[PDB]
RNA sequence: UAAGGUGAUAUGAACCGUUAUAACCGGCGAUUUCCGAAUGGGGAAACCCAGUGUGUUUCGACACACUAUCAUUAACUGAAUCCAUAGGUUAAUGAGGCGAACCGGGGGAACUGAAACAUCUAAGUACCCCGAGGAAAAGAAAUCAACCGAGAUUCCCCCAG
RNA sequence: AGGGUGACAGCCCCGUACACAAAAAUGCACAUGCUGUGAGCUCGAUGAGUAGGGCGGGACACGUGGUAUCCUGUCUGAAUA
RNA sequence: UUUUGUAUAAUGGGUCAGCGACUUAUAUUCUGUAGCAAGGUUAACCGAAUAGGGGAGCCGAAGGGAAACCGAGUCUUAACUGGGCGUUAAGUUGCAGGGUAUAGACCCGAAACCCGGUGAUCUAGCCAUGGGCAGGUUGAAGGUUGGGUAACACUAACUGGAGGACCGAACCGACUAAUGUUGAAAAAUUAGCGGAUGACUUGUGGCUGGGGGUGAAAGGCCAAUCAAACCGGGAGAUAGCU
RNA sequence: GUUUAUUAAAAACACAGCACUGUGCAAACACGAAAGUGGACGUAUACGGUGUGACGCCUGCCCGGUGCCGGAAGGUUAAUU
RNA sequence: UGAGCCUUGAUGGAAGUGUGGACGCCAGUCUGCAUGGCUUUAAUGUUUGAUGUUCUAACGUUGACCCGUAAUCCGGGUUGCGGACAGUGUCUGGUGGGUAGUUUGACUGGGGCGGUCU
RNA sequence: GCUUGACUGCGAGCGUGACGGCGCGAGCAGGUGCGAAAGCAGGUCAUAGUGAUCCGGUGGUUCUGAAUGGAAGGGCCAUC
């Protein structure tokens, strides 16, 4: 499930569009990566499957806060 | 990515300065490895409140006994002296506890030789005023009265 | 409620009943095999095979009840790694499947029309997928107006082919 | 109104108009108890990887147009009455 | 019925009964008719419900100009002797009808295109595990032994028992003919025929699913069909043809 | 040997043999949006693709065209800036 | 290592016994080396891009081991090998009958070929 | 020889087309050339020498211009 654990980003659909303007179904999908984040608050490595962006979100908000959600929302981690 | 530092840390570090560091270096090494922290603003004060409650706080709490010599500005009672010799001139020296024998009942009592003037300590008249070790900065002022017996 | 009654093809038999337990109607309860979500395990549905606790003047064995999975919670346990975490057992709640349309969402055609055809259309239709209610959805302005003023959402008629 | 009864029935039967009914289980209303639950005032605070932007798409009757508005896969990224 | 034309040897119909094709909705115009008339008329909704209320609004009484704008005129042009379009005819709302527009739009009919299911009980290929091949030939390697060589070579008997080896039943195929062809049979019967220890043959079960499979490759096979299976659906696809 | 089950059994397919070509192993290749898997529990005396088609004697010239292989100058050339 | 800024030596405590580099108006004199009673020049500290080594700490491991776990999955952990490569998202140029949707006129003494089309 | 009538605005009234359209035209207004003048000239003896609509470009023009003033874009005349 190409799905960003932090941000909710899943794949989306659109068209392609030639010069001839031809519509053809396509998919956009999240730049996902799955990373080993160091918590320390847990002295452990939680490894989330993330989108660069999710990563930025973590880099901002803060890991302990992100992990806050998910748990807050039932998710594993 | 900005973040402020904890430990030294090369090409930037400074026990708490404000550096701007490449994304990865930080979320991958600087932290989750204690050596810095997201400049979360909540922090730029959290770690500036130091640069105030310190570098202007405990650098002023250094002035609580000016020159240490406060009310010793009228010379001290000459209990004994510091010695003499050579029938007129001088000859005998100050033991590793003998410039107190005179000022030997004023402030507090101690006994060590933080020698300050690495000379043969001039032998002449008697009453001099240099400084001696009173701390990491200031000094002191008193005199010396010989004994005629 | 009652003087008639034991559904029908479908008689007959043997019976029930007539002033209140015949029958008949309705409220509430009892019982409710097996299969089926099917849930002890299995399985070619309605069959096969267990385990654990129970129970028998005949306490072999054969009856009765529990034992699926998943989630939340708790208790007891408990690794690499000593603390922890993971893991494991148990217990209590809950879910699970079914089924009209209407509803919200994920995805989403082609014939066809353009008197061919690719932009365009058919259409966000058909269809598949998930979810929910009695309705759903939406909703109390970073809305419109236009220098006057309106004052959420929904629905209808005009505006206007 | 209607239906039936040996042919077409207001008065033969069942009904209809009308007026009546529940030991029970339930629905909705109110009035009350229970556990909750928070009410009013004063002083505050006022939604950031967000708005905006590049790219690619999508949605707006609007087919990138001179094209506002909205959503966002990708890269970025404010002000703070 | 179609045709320039059909007794026509061109189409359709064995016959009778029943059924079977220009419809409905909303717009829009015209005609007929009715009402009111420089006016006609209400929609939603309200309702005292076919009344009444509601005149939002629509159409009409004013055009010209792209427009600003002007206005019984106006536009053209600097302006037109002038030119064009206008001013001189009554609308409007029901009701019935004739056309059109959107809708399956008079009825029936494709070959197909798209979506979602069902199918390897026929067949193709593969996997697992099992079964089957009467009878009769040929007689490879190798081996023993004699003969033979300086020793090998070589040679004779014997022994052995290979092979997509031979002949031929079962079994598997299907080259020719005849019959049959409203069949005994939706692919056979009868006489002949190729293989028959193998790239053999066959039972049970399993796997591969539709632009997909499988194919010793014919476009072959995938349940009597296959240049794209069957079923349901889009669906009354479309049919300028009959 | 195979084949057009049902008008073609052949000179078509296949075959051992041969050649070219790709592949250093998490191979190439192939089913698959992926995970997983075949190749292969193999490893260049192997694996795939293509052609030829026992065996004998043999397989000449042509690299312009098309296809493919190699080329660290120059010209031309995308997003981006 | 291309270019900017900061600077300490160039354009804008005397005389004599002694030295590397040179547009030196063509024949100088210097720019420094020793001594002796805002614009044309060399290296530092830098700031900023390019190239190159190596590191480890993202990330890969279809090497070995530990545990969950009597397990050819998975997860965690340790170790080894790699390593900011590879790979993957977004954008972009090329290739791309592998797949797709289609087009490929009429007239015509039948059609096609030829011819013709205002 | 002198010139720019290969002029601008229009146009009674004809032709010829299903239509889109094409064609001929004296005359009026402004302005111009030639000629002493009467006068002739809105191309070429005539009849071929061509391409609708869309979209877009260029010049001109306040006609329009989504709160207002502007602007963008649209219209109109010329033209590609
Ligand atoms: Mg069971
Ligand atoms: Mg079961
Ligand atoms: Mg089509
Ligand atoms: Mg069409
Ligand atoms: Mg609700
Ligand atoms: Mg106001
Ligand atoms: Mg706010
Ligand atoms: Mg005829
Ligand atoms: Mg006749
Ligand atoms: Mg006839
Ligand atoms: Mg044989
Ligand atoms: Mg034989
Ligand atoms: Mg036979
Ligand atoms: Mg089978
Ligand atoms: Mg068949
Ligand atoms: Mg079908
Ligand atoms: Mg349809
Ligand atoms: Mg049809
Ligand atoms: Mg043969
Ligand atoms: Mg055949
Ligand atoms: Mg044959
Ligand atoms: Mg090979
Ligand atoms: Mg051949
Ligand atoms: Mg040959
Ligand atoms: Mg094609
Ligand atoms: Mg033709």
């Amino acid at each position: 499930s190409r799905v960003c654990q932090v941000t909710g980003k899943r794949p989306v659909t659109g068209n392609n569009r030639s010069h001839a303007l031809n519509a053809t179904k396509r998919r956009f999908l999240p730049n996902l990566h799955s990373h080993r984040f160091w918590v320390e608050s847990e002295k452990r490595f939680v490894t989330l499957r993330v989108s660069a962006k999710g990563m930025r979100v973590i880099d901002k908000k803060g890991i302990d806060t992100v992990l806050a959600e998910l748990r807050a929302r039932g998710e594993k981690y | 990515m900005q973040v402020i530092l904890l430990d030294k840390v090369a090409n930037l570090g400074s026990l708490g300065d404000q550096v701007n560091v490449k994304a990865g270096y930080a979320r991958n090494f600087l932290v989750p490895q204690g050596k810095a922290v997201p400049a979360t603003k909540k922090n730029i004060e959290f770690f500036e409140a130091r640069r105030a409650e310190l570098e202007a706080k405990l650098a002023e709490v250094l002035a609580a006994a000016n020159a240490r010599a406060e009310k010793i500005n009228a010379l001290e009672t000459v209990t004994i002296a510091s010695k003499a010799g050579d029938e007129g001139k001088l000859f005998g020296s100050i033991g590793t506890r003998d410039i107190a024998d005179a000022v030997t009942a004023a402030g507090v009592e101690v006994a060590k030789s933080e020698v300050r003037l690495p000379n043969g300590v001039l032998r002449t008249t008697g009453e001099h005023e240099v400084s001696f070790q009173v701390h990491s900065e200031v000094f002191a002022k008193v005199i010396v009265n010989v004994v005629a017996e």
